[PDB]
RNA sequence: GAGACCGAUAGCGCACAAGUAGAGUGAUCGAAAGAUGAAAAGCACUUUGAAAAGAGGGUUAAAUAGCACGUGAAAUUGUUGAAAGGGAAGCGCUUGUGACCAGACUUGCGCCCGGCGGAUCAUCCGGUGUUCUCACCGGUGCACUCCGCCGGGCUCAGGCCAG
RNA sequence: GGGACCGAGGACCGCGCUCUGCAAGGAUGCUGGCGUAAUGGUCACCAGCGACCCGUCUUGAAACACGGACCAAGGAGUCAAGGUUUUGCGCGAGUGUUUGGGUGUAAAACCCGCACGCGUAAGGUGAGAGCUUCGGCGCAUCAUCGACC
RNA sequence: CCCACCCAUACCCCGCCCUCAGGGUAGAAACGAUGCCCUGAGGAGUAGGCGGCCGUGGAGGUCAGUGACGAAGCCUAGGGCG
């Protein structure tokens, strides 16, 4: 059915991104996250009043992993045949239209999933 | 801290701090906790420290794995064969010094006691003979038990 | 002799053309796959005895693998369409999964992949009307 | 180690028979040979027929030597034995020297069904040097 | 030019798979993994009539 | 395509000029000074900066620029005359009301409603300077557009029980 | 004739009126530079302007393609919108205000009634298939049994924040 | 007696007890409001607290010194031969087809003659993994005494 | 000299991530066995060593993949996962 499967909370430890040290003050640095090198650096050195850095642990719950807050897991979804495959893991698995699919191979999908019960994500994109 | 007072902490099982254990009175031990003086205190527990250390704090060495002592089939399995078959043999095992205290003591995984609740002394790195937490206090080591449980 | 399902797990495992692997997940567009997920215990095409269950165009058409027919796969297939009661398809497939010894473990999934398809085919319900919300709302 | 190095999926189908054997029963027999074909092949030196008849000369005769390794052919030998040969592994001339002394040829399957604890094995090793 | 463009082979590690390959076509499994559209074919290794 | 996209065009006036050889700097300079002026206004007093009767505000870009009286209209002090951007200026400001009687629009009641200054493909030239260099003396041209328009519950229960009852007594 | 090559800062220096423009007395040195559109259908006519051009209008699927032409980033800039600012800004943790948003829910399941309306109640008979005991058809069934709808009743489970 | 933080797990199994049950191997029951921007989130700003500008180089370390106007694109352990260690694969006292020749759906794939490259043409004492008919057999290899060239 | 009080990433309890270690799992109602279940411990890190993943151009196979009812690129005070 619409209703996801009981599952425990999902709590993420960390919210906000790990922004590239200097990212702020240089354009050509972009935010994605690099390890700095440098045998001074403070972000390395790990001195208080900077900013933090990856690890393994911020990682999130096992059993809650790689699900939406609704609890389903986004699969990309290019046909029927995909939502089709959906079809067996309808609590536990959301269908997620690919970019790149037509309109009314949209429309096809999103009747076909609605017959299934399996979420759509995006089912409002071209509406 | 020097390599001698290191390796008597290691083989004392004192390994992180508030990390209390149990020791057989003895010259060899004893000169063993002298040598160690400036960083532990010690003392003579008696009945209600060592039944409330076992009871509450109290976890086995089995297979070297922590395991609590929840259960009187654990200690039976493990000291069974020295005649400990109960918390209760355990806690008399080590109270009054038996035949088997060596192998009571080393099934006991060393106490990880909290700070105390009130704190040390003010200045807790002197002697307790000169004001401060160090060293060998006879029964009142009791009451710093029971702060740190 | 030389093949087996063993074999053929060790060959299959890793690459399939119905193997389909994303960061969710897993799956597989197998026909003799009862829950399309990657698994020894759900590979329809690797296992000996293997179920299979797909719509028909009012009910469900089940296939089942003959072990004396793996050399012919036109003739290698017991197909069997139940298009009566939703509780007698039931009792049917669960029969052809537990009763002789043919995958009593998957006699579970068969019978949820019945009931799956049998909702898929029972007519599907309008809409709720979308409500705005906020700013869109106000605009 | 838990996975063997080799990409082989026959050698892979005897490390999993060999495991459960060793994980069910109490033999080191199973166990040495779960390790052995662990191991690699510069750890596996071949065995030679000449090394399996004089360790068949005493009165371990009408047995089954089990060798994890590739059994050897060697032309020193005018005579081949009797003999109860097992191993990963054989060369053609080893086979058609066996088989024509009258033993069988026998695979590590086929010795975990006969004898799935080891009895009346002879368990050899080639020279390391 | 000279970046050894070509790759040596022994000839029974060849044959080898040679023979491994018409041994995996044999099996019928393999050639729905392999992506054939073998379902209305019977007798995997198909042998039609050479008077055919 | 003007950038201000919100403007309907049937019921306002537009001109453009494009690689405008003008000072940039002064243009943008004297297009704030008649920003959202009216018309007349406008013309107006760039005829009077033109005759140095009246003088723009610099605001930005104005570094040693004398002081005059003119800028106490302004509430500043660095004034001048941009001569050459005033004439481009009513140039296209007389296109525009051309455009907007042509349209039909009523000329008593248009205001600058948009106006634009943006820099336009540098040109070059090239001077004789000492110690073995050439000074290069790139003009900078400007755009300029501009357009002229008419000037013209969910409340709680314990919330609801307190609104009945206040409104009852 | 080809390629597991390169794809306009690449590939020969040269995909173009390139060994050209240009530099050096000379031997010599030696670049930059491709793309509208299917088709020029490359904007008739009106109006402002000295003109360049602008505004209407028109061609086109598109002018958000006007020969400064495929798509059109950043640096940098203008206009508008919102905001901050007592001798630096920027960055981390945590609120608060304002603006703007993704989810979740719209009820599902199962029992007690009545109205129905239909077609695949149990058992048995023949054929077929199969895991040789399980099914599938066709007949039988004749509607206190099945299967769907409606008008009601009840149970359980359902979102957010809390006591 | 009062307060705070937490509720991990998910049929039964176990230790127990105060045993018609239980506070005994991890939270249930009852109720209310709302069911929408209300919770939640992203941006901008304020507020309290924290917080040296990066890289290179030298030294025990600092300091100095050097590079840094900004952005886009390009940009630096590759290829070959000869050695050598390890891992995977085939054959194995042998191994290597592709110099060349024969087919070919034609630079592919398949097959091969004679050479050639590299390699090859006996114990005792004590341990010892692993077997045993529990009397003992005894891999590899090691220490010593050996035997031969 | 005495009493109470304040707080570190230290110590004690609980949750979660990962790593390591020790066990369980087939006359299979049976498994991405490269899986899953149980228990315990541990977590700074330069040179260096090992492993797994992410991304780009091109090639073989496959998804009987997507696409003028709009591929790719690009922008985004709009979201989701890690």
């Amino acid at each position: 059915m619409v209703a996801a499967k009981k599952h425990v909370p999902i709590v993420k430890k960390r919210t906000k991104r790990f922004m590239r040290h200097q990212s702020d003050r240089f354009k050509c640095l972009d935010s994605a996250w690099r390890k700095p090198k440098g045998i001074d650096n403070r972000v390395r050195r790990r001195f208080k009043g900077n900013l933090a850095m990856p690890s393994i642990g911020y990682g999130s719950n096992k059993k809650t992993k790689h699900m939406m807050p609704s609890g389903h897991k986004a699969f990309l979804v290019h046909n029927v045949k995909d939502v089709e495959l959906l079809l067996m893991h309808n609590r536990t698995y959301a269908a997620e239209i690919a970019h790149n699919v037509s309109s009314r191979k949209r429309i096809d999908i999103i009747t076909r999933a609605k017959q299934l019960g399996v979420k759509v994500t995006n089912a409002k994109a071209k509406v | 801290i020097p390599p001698k007072p290191r390796k008597i902490l290691q083989l004392l099982r004192l390994r992180q701090i508030n990390n209390g254990v149990f020791v057989k009175v003895t010259k060899a031990t004893a000169e063993m906790i002298k040598i160690v003086e400036p960083w532990v205190a010690y003392g003579y527990p008696n009945l209600k420290s060592v039944r409330e250390l076992i009871y509450k704090r109290g976890y086995g060495k089995v297979n070297g794995q922590r395991i609590p002592l929840t259960d009187n089939a654990i200690i039976e399995e493990n000291l069974g064969k020295y005649g400990i078959i109960c918390i209760e043999d355990l806690i008399h095992e080590i109270f009054t010094v038996g035949p088997n205290f060596k192998q009571a003591a080393n099934f006991l995984w060393p106490f990880k006691l909290s700070n105390p609740n009130g704190g040390f002394r003010p200045r807790k790195f002197k002697h307790f003979i000169e004001g401060g937490d160090l060293g060998n206090r006879e029964e009142h080591i009791n009451a710093l038990i029971r702060a740190m449980n | 002799s030389n093949v087996s399902a063993d074999l053929i797990w060790e060959v299959s495992r890793n690459y399939n053309s119905f193997l389909v692997k994303q960061r969710t997940g897993t799956f597989s567009r197998d026909a003799l796959n009862l829950t399309n997920q990657h698994s020894r215990k759900h590979a329809g095409f690797v296992n000996d005895k293997a179920l299979g269950i797909v719509p028909a165009e009012k009910g469900v058409k089940v296939i089942a693998k003959k072990v004396k027919a793996a050399n012919k796969p036109a003739s290698s297939l017991y197909t069997v369409t139940y298009k009566s009661t939703a509780r007698k398809a039931y009792k049917a497939i669960a029969s052809q999964a537990a009763k002789h010894g043919y995958r009593a473990d998957l006699r579970q999934a068969a019978v949820a992949r019945a009931s799956a398809i049998l909702r898929s085919q029972r007519p599907v319900k309008p809409e709720p009307p979308k409500k705005l919300r906020g700013a869109a709302a106000r605009r | 180690r838990k996975a063997p190095k080799s990409d082989n999926v026959y050698l892979k189908l005897l490390v999993k028979l060999y495991r459960f054997l060793a994980r069910r029963t109490e033999a080191p027999f199973n166990k040495v040979v779960l390790r052995r074909l662990f191991m690699s092949r510069i750890n596996r030196p071949p065995v030679s027929l000449s090394r399996i008849a004089r360790n068949l000369k005493n009165g371990n005769e009408k047995k089954t030597v089990v060798v994890v390794a590739t059994v050897t052919d060697d032309n020193r030998l005018l005579q081949v034995p009797k003999m109860e040969v097992a191993a990963l592994r054989f060369t053609a001339k080893a086979r058609a020297r066996i088989e024509a002394a009258g033993g069988r040829t026998l695979t590590l399957d086929q010795l975990a069904l006969e004898k799935p604890t080891g009895a009346n094995t002879l368990l050899l090793r080639g020279p390391k040097n | 030019i000279w970046r050894k463009w070509h790759v040596k082979i022994n000839q029974g590690q060849k044959r080898f798979a040679t023979a491994s390959a018409l041994a995996a076509s044999a099996v019928a499994p393999l050639l729905m993994a392999r992506g054939h559209q073998v379902s209305t074919v019977p007798e995997v290794p198909l042998v039609v009539d050479s008077a055919a | 395509r003007y950038a201000a996209t919100e403007i309907a065009p049937t019921k306002s006036a537009r001109a453009r000029g494009s690689y405008l050889r003008v000072s940039f700097k002064n243009t943008r300079e004297t297009a704030q000074a008649i920003n959202g002026w009216k018309l007349q206004r406008a013309l107006t007093f760039l005829q009077n900066v033109i005759d140095k009767k009246e003088a723009v505000p610099m605001r930005r870009y104005a570094g040693s620029t004398g002081r005059t009286a003119q800028g106490k209209q302004w509430g500043v002090s660095r004034a001048r005359w941009p001569v050459k951007s005033a004439q481009f200026l009513i140039g296209l400001l007389k296109n525009a009301e051309a455009n907007a009687d042509a349209k039909g629009l009523d000329t008593g009641n248009l205001i600058i409603k948009h106006i634009q200054v943006n820099q336009a493909p540098k040109q070059r030239r090239r001077t004789y300077r000492a110690h073995g260099r050439i000074n290069p003396y790139m003009s900078n041209p400007c755009h300029i557009e501009l357009i002229l328009t008419e000037a013209e519950s969910h409340l709680s229960s314990r919330q609801r029980g307190v609104r009945i009852r206040r409104a009852l007594t």
